[PDB]
């Protein structure tokens, strides 16, 4: 009636192995079998397998047999799934669940990238800069690794008209991008800056956009 | 909530 | 292995509407069918099991029906925490199969895109690369198209496509275009263009720059 | 300017690993890269990796990288590639190819099957049977493992009019089917007889078409 | 990842015409193309490199244009031994790249299939399983389809479906059909029934039979 | 017949 609790966010390299846990809380752990299921915006959700810690019994998917290893151990209650041999298409989002509950994925990363600081540029309207009644800035966050990062405009206080999209790879690492629009009036008189942060490598940008000589 | 019926064909 | 198609695949939908969402299975499955929610960034949540029971926390406004082949769920009437997608699972057989997922949106009017264009920054030109980028924010619906153009010329790759998901005030979207080049290759050229296009006119939505400035 | 050739079919286990070589003939190994690739009626012709036996350079495809190694002995002209953590998507045709040359390529088959014999059923016209000009007979070779099956009609005496459809996998076993059409005078007064053989379980049968009951 | 568009996917020719098969790249490739062709159960055949060189040993016949972004390889007049599938090959940058591959076949007036049905064999049915089987053969052109229905109603899967290459006399295609059931389920219906859509007629091409025997 | 051009991209 409770419970799955999932191994934390995993980084790994190419050729290695990787073992997720998945903790069964408040209710009879040797009653139910316990599935393992992948997702990636790809190939959408597969089942990988499953296994039934009373029984010990283990049902695979036929893709992941010889790549995956399903086990279970009583006196935790934990089921356990080994990949091995990983490389970038195994990078997904892992689940184990009961079939009603759901534990809360862990997330594994395949790559060879290094932590590396993000670039930030500054995205000023093009030149001329027309007269509409508002416009719109934009910040250019390049190349980091691993995520996230948090951006902001003028430090939180700029948060109307804001878009940040989501981060993609590219060349084996991260970018993002947001825009702000503001009146016209606003700016370039009020100053806007973009803050960037990047945990990873303790990385903290702060970015003026003045406007194109 | 559900009883193992969930189907547990592993049993 | 059991086939599972859920349709419709993407609904347009108002808060307060009753929703009705199916999933035929190829064969027979003895109603071991879950239906489950994802919302965007969070893991999936069970709504109902063994094709009818509904799960302990889940509001009376779902319900499941059906039997055999085929199975429905029905949303009584829907609410803004409903939003995301949803999916079938059958549990009948190895290997377990999932649908499609049934991705529902707020309807909302029309809107075109307010499209903006930024030539690189310095700072980057100064590195050796050189980033176009290309604003498409706040339009409805969610279609678009994006092509870019260096003289004259569409360019295909170099080029990074990002969306934000539904905004939950305005209920449009938005979409971020980065073309990226190397400063040699983008010195290289001139009039660099963006076009869009979208449901809400019959010619392309087209900003522009020309690097000796336009 | 001579050839590449590759060893011959591997049938492995979910879990194990292969090596497969690749041997150049006629020119100078030295000078030109080796490329490993990959081939399936799901997903067509996939680039692997390769290297340049000359300088030892080696580039992959991300989608490889963790699970191909790819290694050339100067020594032997012989290139290698090692594939770890075998499932049933691994199972294709790989060929090394110069670029312009190509190896005859080696079929790698990924199953826990054991070999087993074929059922072979005869399947005779629907009872009743019309009055057409010709019948169509045919047979039905069942569950085998592996391939190949060689099946005639009347010990190859009978060969024209013969359909025999290439064997597919249900269940982790192989089925095959062929048919003939015959005029209406010869059958049934003539015998038609199926032979069917399975070197791999020295498996010979033969089966007559008899009329149904 | 530089994109191969070849086209056409799929021609339909006779014997001494010309032939001209194409590959757009994504981006500028410098002319390091490939063109070669397989066979059924054969290897790869490199027939030009570089764009436009012959290889030694392949007829003049062939001959490869094209510079930057397009490429095509003419076939002079087609011979039989020519029939088979074209792919290109980028090898300017890496990833290595191919085309989708050009499936060449003799065209021939339309020719309808002939259909046949056949119950389970007694030597099956005491082995406990039941399989269904139905020859759709000698048809022009290639696209068929084949439903299966058990007491009026479509059955989906169990079903193996089986193809031949063209026939190098008259030019036809042939298939078969397996409808596999265990005799139990075999046993529990009468009406077995094999249909066939093909472009030479209207209306499906029906083959049945009753298992109490029609 | 070819020569490295072919283009040996690892030389």
């Amino acid at each position: 009636q409770d419970q799955l609790q999932q191994s934390g966010a995993e980084l790994v390299r190419p050729g290695a192995s990787v073992k997720l846990s998945c903790k069964a809380l408040g209710y009879i752990f040797t009653d139910y079998e316990i599935h393992w299921v992948k997702q990636t915006p790809v190939h959408g959700l597969e089942w990988i397998g499953g296994i039934h810690p009373g029984s010990s019994g283990t049902a695979y998917n036929q893709k992941f047999k010889g790549k995956a290893t399903l086990t279970a151990d009583k006196s935790s209650t934990t089921a356990f799934m080994e990949l091995s041999s990983l490389t970038s298409e195994d990078s997904a989002v892992y689940y184990c669940t009961r079939k009603d509950y759901w534990g809360q994925g862990t997330l594994v990363t395949v790559s060879a990238a290094k932590t590396t600081a993000p670039s930030v540029y500054p995205l000023v309207p093009v030149c001329g800069g027309t007269t509409g009644s508002s416009v719109t800035l934009g910040c250019l966050v390049k190349g980091y690794f691993p995520e996230p990062v948090t951006l902001t405009w003028n430090s939180g206080s700029l948060s109307s008209g804001v878009h940040t999209f989501p981060a993609l790879l590219q060349s084996g690492l991260y970018t993002l991008s947001s825009s702000v629009t503001v009146t016209s009036n606003t700016w370039p008189s009020q100053t806007i800056t973009c803050n960037v942060a990047h945990p990873a490598s303790s990385t903290k940008v702060d970015k003026k956009i003045e406007p194109r000589v | 909530g559900a009883t193992p019926e969930d189907l547990n064909q592993k049993l | 292995d059991i086939k599972m198609t859920q349709s419709p695949s993407s609904m347009y939908t108002s808060l307060g509407e009753r929703v009705t969402i199916t999933c035929k299975a190829s064969q027979d499955i003895n109603s071991f069918l879950t239906w489950f929610l994802q919302k965007p960034g969070k893991s999936p949540k069970t709504l109902i099991y063994r094709a009818n029971r509904l799960m302990i926390g889940v509001p009376s406004r779902f319900s499941g029906s059906g039997s055999g082949q085929t199975y429905s769920l029905t949303i009584s009437s829907l609410e803004y925490e409903d939003m995301g997608i949803y999916y079938c699972l059958q549990y009948d057989d190895f290997p377990l199969t999932f649908g499609a997922g049934t991705k529902l949106d707020l309807k909302r009017a029309d809107a075109a895109p307010t499209v903006s264009i930024f030539p690189p920054s310095s700072e980057q030109l100064t590195s050796g690369t050189a980033s176009v980028v290309c604003f498409l924010n706040n339009f409805y619906p969610k279609e678009i198209n994006v092509k870019w153009k260096i003289d004259g010329s569409e360019r295909q790759n170099g080029v990074l496509d990002s969306w934000t998901e539904q905004d939950s005030k305005d209920s449009t979207y938005s979409m971020s275009s980065t073309l990226t080049l190397t400063k040699d290759e983008y010195e290289r050229h001139n009039s660099y263009t963006c076009e869009a296009t979208h449901k809400t006119s019959t010619s392309p939505i087209v900003k522009s720059f020309n690097r000796n400035e336009c």
